[PDB]
């Protein structure tokens, strides 16, 4: 029954800074919550029990604050190996029950993504099925929006993204979108646009090409 | 001496169960709680229940009741889970983990702290059988070139289960590559792209194959990457 609730949801910071994050409890854990540190692939470690108590191992700049229902992270001269997913889980009653997290990736300067397009292969088209590629290349912030365009109609429900880690040497997310339709459907329109939103563009971005060029 | 060793990856059809393993050492098996906690793919943390192994006391969330059996087996040193009737919904990483009651001296399962955590064992739910990817050119064209360089890849569709490895020019190429993570498709098949940015001057004179390699299905697919009239 105890909803855990986190802010920000994800946070840029720099090495050296002093970042401080919150979770929530729907009611009152006293001091029954701990907090955790996950990184991509791996398991969940403990770093916060008893609301401020210090795991053994745990560097001290990580710091809990708070009893009833709002409680702390202070994480205070951030290193390299801190950028990473936090979690705070109720540990007062069962079901025990975790915030949502809130990631602490990399800030840099704001860079808008290069964006290219791609049609479907001959090859694919034969057999019947047609996916159309958006790359948003080397951007920052993460924050990004694509709409699909065909014949200037927008698209709903046929198309799927995925984004790559934040790149280890310029800090930058690039972000790939499939937008999928059979051959039939393909063939009857002319212009495939995608339409590109995000922070370091002045206004959003659209490429296109006409099918059969 | 702390160690949660978990079975290894699972991959069932929907109907069937999964029976994962959470090897301990000596003494957390002995004194505490070993609790299971889920995480579907991009997801948070669910509670599934927990088990006092000494005894075989086991308490389980609501929301699994019915379909989950926590069990513990001393001659061992092992916890299992057993969650039947899987659905897709059900994919995900399954932990086990140590409730430790610090400051706490009476009580196994208050406070519940997990201070330690097994590695997960991942079980992936689907009708799918194992095959092989579909590879198609993501083919450079005017519209895929910013300033003096230009994009291309390969479209890695349709194959089951993860992963699929990508490589380019037999591995000579890593500079400018990103291969992204592949989406579950509404067909129970995944699907993944893999970019590469090279200089617009050499489309000319050097050809770009990308490399994909599916373990599962024994199969590769080398792609040679063209340029396109758009």
């Amino acid at each position: 029954a105890i909803r855990m609730t986190q802010s920000p949801s994800s946070v840029s910071a720099s090495v050296g800074d002093r970042v401080t994050i919150t979770c929530r409890a729907s009611q009152s854990i006293s001091s029954w919550l701990a907090w955790y540190q996950q990184k991509p692939g791996k398991a969940p470690k403990l770093l916060i029990y008893s609301a401020s108590s210090l795991q053994s191992g745990v560097p001290s700049r990580f710091s809990g604050s708070g009893s009833g229902t709002d409680f702390t992270l202070t994480i205070s001269s951030l290193q390299p190996e801190d950028f990473a997913t936090y979690y705070c889980q109720q540990a007062n009653s069962f079901p025990f029950t975790f915030g949502p997290g809130t990631k602490v990736d990399i800030k840099r300067t704001v860079a808008a993504p290069s964006v290219f397009i791609f049609p479907p292969s001959d090859e694919q088209l034969k057999s019947g099925t047609a996916s159309v590629v958006c790359l948003l290349n080397n951007f920052y912030p993460r924050e990004a929006k694509v709409q699909w365009k065909v014949d200037n109609a927008l698209q709903s429900g046929n198309s799927q993204e995925s984004v790559t880690e934040q790149d280890s040497k310029d800090s930058t997310y690039s972000l790939s979108s499939t937008l999928t339709l059979s051959k039939a459907d393909y063939e009857k329109h002319k212009v495939y646009a995608c339409e590109v939103t995000h922070q370091g563009l002045s206004s959003p971005v659209t490429k296109s090409f006409n099918r059969g060029e | 001496q702390v160690q949660l060793v978990q079975s290894g990856a699972e991959v069932k059809k929907p109907g069937s169960s999964v029976k994962v393993s959470c090897r301990a050492s000596g003494g957390t098996f002995s004194n505490y709680v070993i609790s299971w906690v889920r995480q579907a793919p991009g997801q948070g943390l669910e509670w599934m229940g927990g088990i006092i192994p000494i005894f075989g006391t086991a308490h389980y969330a609501q929301k699994f009741q019915g379909r989950v059996t926590i069990t513990a087996d001393a001659s061992t040193s092992t916890a299992y889970m057993e969650l039947s009737s899987l659905r897709s919904e059900d994919t995900a990483v399954y932990y086990c983990a140590r409730i430790n009651t610090s400051p706490i001296l009476t009580g196994y399962y208050f406070p519940g702290v997990h201070d330690y955590w097994g590695q997960g064992t991942l079980v992936t739910v689907s009708s799918a059988s194992t095959k092989g990817p579909s590879v198609f050119p993501l083919a450079p064209s005017s519209k895929s070139t910013s300033g003096g360089t230009a994009a291309l890849g390969c479209l890695v569709k349709d194959y089951f289960p993860e992963p699929v490895t990508v490589s380019w020019n037999s591995g000579a190429l890593t500079s400018g590559v990103h291969t992204f993570p592949a989406v579950l498709q509404s067909s129970g098949l995944y699907s993944l792209s893999s970019v590469v940015t090279v200089p617009s001057s050499s489309l000319g004179t050097q050809t770009y194959i990308c490399n994909v390699n599916h373990k599962p299905s024994n199969t590769k697919v080398d792609k040679k990457v063209e340029p396109k009239s758009c």
